[PDB]
RNA sequence: UGACGGAGCCAGCGAGUCUAACCUUGGCCGAGAGGUCUUGGUAAAAACUCCGUCGUAACGAGGAAUUCCUAGUAAGCGCAAGUCAUCAGCUUGCGUUGAUUACGUCCCUGCCCUUCACAC
RNA sequence: CAUUGGUGAGCAGCGAAGGAUUUGGUGGAUUACUAGCUAAUAGCAAUCUAUUUCAAAGAAUUCAAACUUGGGGGAAUGCCUUGUUGA
């Protein structure tokens, strides 16, 4: 893992970089399960 | 620079891996050459290899210093920076100066608050060829590491029976000619590796009448380092110690700069194996 | 989407992130007003950008600075660099480039470290 | 390689130990040291002209060296690189010192002031930044991305506006007065800026030839089709001679070969620009050739310090009255060449030293400029030499105090 | 190969050819002369084209994607933008393949890691 | 060896290498006739045999003494070496030798 | 040539080699291109190349590069030794 | 250029189911082994900023000589780890604050080197 | 407490017989404007073709004609070259 970090290319681009998000700490954020519209919430309420 | 250094290492590592695979192929070509010259029959595995025989026509016209040093061996003089550990004592600073005088092209650098990655990265920018870092214990030198740039090797030594020149009265100033070098009792492949590392800290082509000699004598893996000044007399040679005296014992050799704790270890000292004291590796 | 820009300031291990958006002249550092930055003796240091270009330029923007690492002094320098860079970048992105050139000229004339990072790289001699 | 123009011999050739291609060059003003840089080594080689030996290899750059330049007076060396930094080397002297200056982006070109006190650099962001060498601080900046005219290529799938192919200047040079910069790049514009005010004096279109590729910002939509641009279709097979039909193009080549090898249209670009040492003109190496722009025609009416009383008629009246100094000064205030020439040749030899001693210091650069241009092609060799002798003797000290104002005229 | 094996002319020229091809990147190794025959292929040359090197540097997920980014003016070698996907990159020049400064791709890389500095752009 | 160049070098090296390999290498593996269609190879064998018969008859009607050849094998005439015929047709017809 | 064109002339230079070139004395105008002008009128060989003062043709005579010639008869004995010693140094350097 | 107290506040290294006292006074259970409780003694971020209080035998900042030192350097401050040699009477890392003076000269003292144009 | 996360409910302000977003088709430009057709020194433009044919000129022993082939090895039968046999 330390080696993978060292040889990382800063210019690597993946289309998925749009969907994935990173935390202020710099660590990747993974959703627990993978918002509700007002119409959906109204039915559930 | 960073991208260039990265790929140069990957290409170099790839070359080593291929050469190990190609070592078998090289032996096979040697057998064919001997068979053709001697006229003796070729062995069965080689007799049935049509691809090898076809290749042999091109490979017939095929024909030392270590690869890290082969490029500059004897062309460019070394550039050496001698430093110490953080907050060095007064004696270690004196010893670092003594090591600086030992190598003609050495420059002493104060290590105040310098971090290791910056030190090597700064050294690589400036064209430094070797880096020497010294450690102590209560003002007694204990260790000496030598890192060769840009990609190693890094060799760590432990110093014993150190006698500095400042411990002498009215010793005087050293001579700083390019010194003659003596490497005695270095027989194994590891010894040849150690010799190559130490040989290239000095400039190439000392004058035949140079009056300063530095000797590294191997005695049971304890390399005695002495510095003498000689005068050729009518019935022999008379030498005088200049110092310092100290014995280094290798205990590690890594394929990389001293910053890289993850570098592959080329050789290490096993002290707890059962037959440790039986054999001397160097 | 509200127009916004993001910039960084660095000094030794201290890192400041400045977010500059359209607003009403609300300048905060670490969730508190800039006037509470410490040490007080160096407070005017973090005021260097604002006083050089004038408070009128900030009246239409909100700046939020988050600072981590380093000590007090390096954190002050990170804050001032981040604020200056953020103001210049916002003027590039959402205001004319003439005003940007004036801002760069002012900051460079006073102190170039506001815009360009000051790192004391070792130099073997 | 060093060339001697007296005998046209390659009297010396300098080469690196490790076989490095050289892309930039610099020469000592004393003509004793030569430095070259490369795009694959990151070091600067230095040789001794008299000996031909490699003196040393300057290190410190973390990127390829893009450009070099010696300063004429203080004799320092300024180098730039794609390393986003500029380093000033004090190679001469007992101590070796390097002063790095950081820049926001990759440095592509570098020019040194005739005074040697400032250095300008063109970056990849399209900026010309001027730095003070002694103090190593920025003193000015010129933004150039908007000025540059870059055209859409026939093969491009993206607009010229969004194109970032060349919105920077790859070559810059100062005027010898020290007040102007001429810049060019891989684009269709040569921009002339005024350094003290950081403004664009004028912009010049390099070419209007549609045979060159980068000329037009917008391309005719009629050429575009479902297949693509009609221009991109190769019609070599139509040619009647076999030599024309033959295709010798290498699949991927960009430069360094004959035009047949490229298979793409020539692109308008300026490789180098310089000011004339002896005239108000500059030369730009481009694809079509060396464009030379000069102010020689001077049809412009550019008066200096006129008043109502100054007139071409009043100038002739002054000559008739034998007021030669007043006639000459009034000619310069109008700044008319035909009037200056008329007055210049009407001054008798006896009174030239009297006039020369009394010319105002403000008009001294103008008379010296007129003599230099007039004398080179005139037949009055002795008359012009008499004037020069009188002017140098009278105002020799003033010209010395201002070397860079009088440099081209001298 | 048909020149005698100990010929200095033969050994010199074969090494020069091996040196030049390895530098271009067409040849992975310089050890064996038989590689000039066995390992010199069109695939070796195509493997040095700009799209393929972008793919191996992980700048693009596929060679087809790399070709599109080149054709769309996102790629620069040195300070020069290149929209030709046949550009052959030598070993030394592979260090200067990178994104164009104002590229939307470059902003996505920095935005993903929360390292975008709008001063640069 | 240092002087010899050209085709003579390539053919000489191959001739030497085959000789050494014959001792230990299996007969099927060491020598392999290059793949040729039947109607070509049968034609090549027929014409070569005709040349040999003409060569032998001309020597027989004259007094010329010729080197001895084993029964199955083809005689190695000058055309054998120049045309590299053996790599295609072979030293002999193996099918007839086997029976 | 083909490989250089393919690599856009980013090749590695060939190893340096030395060769010998013969220069024929000629007027400098001849070397120039053909038009109604000339740049330089000097000769193509320098005065040193036309004639360089060398070793004395006569055995008795001593001739130096500065142009000073001395006959051994006139030289005093101290000078003869001094010149002999100077000869030893020059040969030793070479 | 102090001591005490309070308040505000700023780092970077470091993650093996592995990390860690000693000597006693007594109760109970237990065939024993031992288990549990009770008991006394011994050992074992800082700088920085602000506010308030007091107040200016041996040794009081170290002789002669001698050594080292040029920028994130000298010096101050703390926090970690202990990586097959060395180290705990300590060693090595990491961050924080951060200058004065020179960057010239061969005068002295040592070491060293020398005796293809044009122009000289 | 912060969202420069989504989805909604409403104000202040802007605000002339409504406003916003997207999209198909066509026209003019994207180089610097001397008109259509033909058998063209003139006809036609509603075409003639019921004068549209004759005459004159016009044929290199160049009687040469792959500058056009991925590398190595061959080529039975083809093809090219050279000689040869009988008509
Ligand atoms: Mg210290
Ligand atoms: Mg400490
Ligand atoms: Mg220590």
């Amino acid at each position: 893992l330390r080696e993978k970090a060292k040889e990382r290319n800063p210019d690597e681009y993946y289309h998925a970089m749009h969907s994935r998000k990173t935390d202020a700490k710099g660590l990747l954020i993974s959703s627990r399960h993978g918002s509700l519209s007002m119409d959906q919430v109204k039915l559930l309420k | 620079m960073l991208r260039r250094q990265a790929r140069e290492r990957r290409e170099y590592l790839y070359r080593k891996a291929q050469e190990l695979q190609d070592s078998q192929l090289q032996q096979k070509r040697q057998i064919i050459k001997q068979a053709l010259a001697q006229g003796k029959p070729l062995p069965k595995e080689l007799a049935e290899d049509e691809s090898l025989q076809k290749d042999f026509r091109y490979d017939q016209s095929l024909k030392q210093v270590d690869d890290e040093y082969a490029a500059t061996s004897g062309i460019m003089d070394p550039r050496i920076i001698v430093t110490t550990s953080r907050d060095p004592s007064t004696r270690l600073s004196q010893f670092a100066k003594e090591i600086k005088l030992l190598f003609p092209n050495a420059v002493r650098l104060n290590r105040g608050n310098y971090v290791m990655p910056n030190l090597v990265d700064a050294c690589k920018k400036s064209g430094t060829t070797d880096l020497v870092v010294l450690h102590e214990h209560r003002g007694v030198p204990t260790s000496l590491t030598i890192s060769h740039f840009p990609h190693g090797p890094t060799a760590q030594f432990s110093l014993h029976n150190v006698v500095m020149r400042h411990d002498i009265i009215n010793a005087g100033n050293q001579s700083e000619v390019n010194p003659h070098l003596i490497f005695d009792n270095f027989t194994t492949a590891l010894g040849k590796r150690v010799v190559c590392i130490l040989k290239h800290l000095f400039n190439a082509g000392p004058k035949k009448d140079s009056e300063r000699v530095i000797t590294f004598a191997n005695r049971g893996d304890f390399i005695s380092v002495r510095q003498h000044v000689y005068v050729r007399t009518r019935e022999g040679v008379e030498i005088a110690e200049v110092g310092p005296r100290f014995e280094m014992r290798l205990f590690e050799l890594r394929l990389g700069t001293l910053e890289n704790k993850d570098a592959d270890v080329e050789w290490q000292l096993r002290r707890f194996i059962r037959t440790a004291n039986k054999k001397d590796y160097l | 989407a509200v127009p916004s820009v993001q910039t960084f300031g660095k000094k030794k291990s201290a890192t400041a992130v400045a977010h500059v958006k359209a607003g009403k002249g609300l300048i905060k550092v670490n969730g508190s007003p800039i006037t509470l930055v410490e040490p007080e003796i160096l407070r005017f240091k973090v005021y260097e950008p604002l006083l050089l270009v004038g408070l009128d330029k900030f009246s239409n923007i909100d700046i939020r600075v988050r600072v981590t690492g380093g000590g007090h002094v390096s954190q002050v320098y990170a804050i001032r660099q981040a604020i200056a860079k953020g103001l210049v970048a916002y003027h590039q992105k959402y205001v004319d480039e003439q005003s940007k050139n004036e801002l760069k000229k002012a900051f460079t004339s006073y102190d170039r470290t506001l815009l360009i990072a000051d790192s004391r790289r070792p130099e073997p001699k | 390689r060093a060339w001697d123009l007296i005998r046209y011999r390659n009297f010396r050739t300098f080469t690196g130990t490790e076989r490095i291609q050289f892309n930039c060059l610099a020469v000592d003003p004393s003509g004793e040291v030569v430095c070259a840089g490369s795009l694959d080594n990151f070091d600067i080689h230095v040789w001794s002209v008299q000996t031909g030996q490699l003196l040393d290899a300057l290190s410190g750059h973390e990127g390829p060296v893009s450009c070099l330049s010696f300063s004429q007076e203080n004799s320092v060396l300024a180098s730039a690189s794609w390393d986003k930094t500029i380093r000033i080397w004090s190679i001469f002297g007992r101590s070796q010192q390097v002063e790095p200056i950081e820049v926001y982006s990759d440095v592509l070109a570098l020019s040194m002031r005739p005074d040697g006190k400032e250095v300008a650099v063109s970056t990849l962001k399209g900026q010309i930044s001027i730095f003070n060498i002694e103090d190593a601080k920025q003193v000015g900046n010129i933004d150039c991305r908007k000025d540059i005219i870059s055209g859409r290529f026939n093969q491009d799938r993206f607009t010229a506006k969004n194109s970032e192919r060349s919105k920077f200047f790859t070559t810059i040079h100062y005027s010898f007065d020290g007040m102007a910069i001429v810049a060019g790049g891989n684009n269709n514009s040569i921009c002339l800026y005024d350094v003290p005010n950081e403004v664009l004096l004028k912009r010049f279109i390099v070419s209007r030839n549609m045979a060159l590729n980068g000329t037009l910002e917008f391309l005719n939509s009629k050429k575009m089709t479902e297949a693509g641009s009609l221009d991109l279709i190769d019609d070599a097979g139509e040619n009647s001679d076999l030599e024309d039909r033959i295709d010798n193009s290498l699949p991927g080549s960009q430069r360094g070969g004959d035009l047949s090898t490229r298979k793409m249209r020539p692109e308008v670009r300026v490789t180098s620009v310089q000011f004339s040492p002896t005239a108000n003109a500059f030369a730009a190496a481009s694809t079509e050739g060396l464009l030379i722009y000069s102010t020689n025609d001077t049809i412009l009416f550019d008066p200096f310090d006129l008043d109502v009383d100054v007139t071409p008629h009043s100038t002739v009246e002054a000559l008739r009255e034998k007021q030669f100094l007043n006639a000459l000064v009034m000619a310069f205030r109008l700044n008319e060449e035909y009037l200056i020439n008329k007055v210049y040749e009407a001054i008798p030899i006896k009174e030239i030293p009297l006039v020369a001693s009394n010319i105002p210091a403000i008009y001294l650069p103008r008379i010296l400029k007129f003599i230099g241009d007039f004398a080179i092609e005139s037949q009055h060799i002795e008359f012009n030499l008499i004037w020069i002798k009188a002017l140098l003797s009278a105002s020799g000290g003033y010209i010395n105090e201002h070397k860079y104002l009088f440099s081209t005229a001298m | 190969s048909l020149l005698p094996p100990t010929d200095p002319f033969r050994r010199k020229h074969e090494q020069l050819l091996l040196d030049k091809l390895y530098a271009m990147g067409v040849l992975t190794t310089k050890s064996k002369i038989s590689d000039l025959e066995n390992k010199v292929t069109v695939s070796a040359i195509c493997r040095r084209r700009l799209p393929v090197i972008m793919h191996r540097l992980k700048m693009a997920e596929t060679i087809q994607d790399a070709v599109k980014f080149i054709e769309q003016g996102h790629v620069r070698v040195g300070p020069n933008l290149i929209n030709d996907p046949a550009y052959l990159v030598t070993r030394n020049m592979e260090d200067y393949v990178t994104w164009v400064d104002n590229s939307k791709i470059k902003k996505t890389l920095l935005r993903y890691r929360n390292q975008i500095d709008d001063f640069d752009f | 060896d240092d002087q010899v160049i050209g085709k003579a070098r390539s053919r000489t090296l191959e001739m030497r290498l085959n000789r050494l390999s014959r001792v230990n290498g299996h007969q099927d593996k060491i020598n392999k006739l290059e793949k040729v269609p039947m109607h070509i190879r049968r034609g090549m064998i027929d014409k070569h045999v005709k040349r040999i018969k003409k060569y032998e008859q001309e020597a027989a009607e004259g007094g010329i003494v010729l080197s001895k050849v084993k029964k199955g094998q083809f005689r190695k005439i000058e055309s054998t070496y120049k045309k590299d015929i053996e790599r295609r047709i072979g030293g002999s017809i193996k099918a007839r030798d086997k029976e | 040539y083909k490989l250089d064109v393919l690599s856009s002339v980013h090749f590695v230079p060939k190893p340096a080699s030395t060769s010998l070139e013969i220069r024929v004395e000629t007027p400098t105008i001849s070397m120039e291109d053909a038009q109604p002008l000339y740049m330089s009128n000097a000769s193509s060989l320098a005065p040193q190349e036309i004639y360089n003062v060398g070793k004395a043709e006569k055995d008795g005579e001593i001739r130096l590069k500065n142009g000073v010639a001395m006959s051994k008869e006139e030289l005093t004995r101290e000078d003869k030794n001094r010149l002999r010693r100077a000869l030893k140094r020059k040969r030793s350097k070479a």
